[PDB]
């Protein structure tokens, strides 16, 4: 416990499910520089202040940053008590949040716009951590190669990171069906094994 | 030059 009482007009609240992270802000016309040399996590919603574990090298100078959520929307029914009472509720549940460098501290409105995705950020929920992530750029073109053909991709849970060319993504579509068809085939697999005579049989 | 945390 810090033992002081912060002003939080002063710093940068991001809001997650378990926790209320914040990092320092200091002044500007759009709101986006960062400062990682002072941080704070607190239960949520309370006001008793606590060090954030930091789990890899921080910056020690100021940052232009772009801070994005990830998680997962819940929908419940209720029960329903009186006559108009809600049918349904519905809630973010926010559980990471990626923050990405602007390119060269460059500002939004200039021409030169782009986003380093070098530098990648994450914040955790359940661990209250902040840490650097890996990204594996697999785009040719070395280290000068173009900002304005990137694209990021995220998989796996907020773990994997990959920066590949713009025009080799994958529709929407392919995403969900070549997932669908994996756990398909594993599972018709699990339930075939118990016959006796799977060993001697051909997947077709 | 290139940290653990980019990977070519």
């Amino acid at each position: 416990i810090v033992d002081y009482r912060i002003n939080e007009e002063e710093f940068h609240k991001i809001s997650l499910l378990d926790c209320d992270f914040f990092i320092r802000k200091p002044p500007d016309p759009d709101n986006d520089v960062y400062d990682f040399r002072e941080m704070y996590v607190t239960p949520p919603d309370t006001d008793i202040y606590a060090i954030p574990r930091v789990l890899a090298p921080m910056p020690q100078k100021y940052i232009r940053c772009a801070m994005s959520d990830y998680g997962c929307y819940n929908v419940t029914e209720p029960p329903i008590d009186a006559p108009r009472d809600p049918m349904y509720k519905s809630e973010r549940e926010v559980s990471k949040v990626f923050l990405t460098k602007h390119y060269r501290n460059r500002r939004a409105g200039d021409p030169e716009f782009a986003l380093d995705f070098e530098e990648i950020y994450v914040i955790d929920s359940k661990t209250k951590s902040i840490t650097r992530a890996k990204v594996v750029v697999t785009v040719p073109g070395g280290r000068n190669r173009d900002r304005k053909n990137d694209l990021l991709v995220i998989r796996d849970n907020g773990t994997s990171f990959k920066i590949i060319p713009s025009e080799e993504r994958d529709d929407p579509t392919t995403v969900i069906e070549k997932e669908e068809w994996k756990k398909s085939r594993q599972d018709m697999e699990r339930h075939l094994r118990k016959l006796r005579d799977f060993s001697v049989s051909n997947w077709f | 030059l290139s940290s653990e945390y980019v990977i070519y």
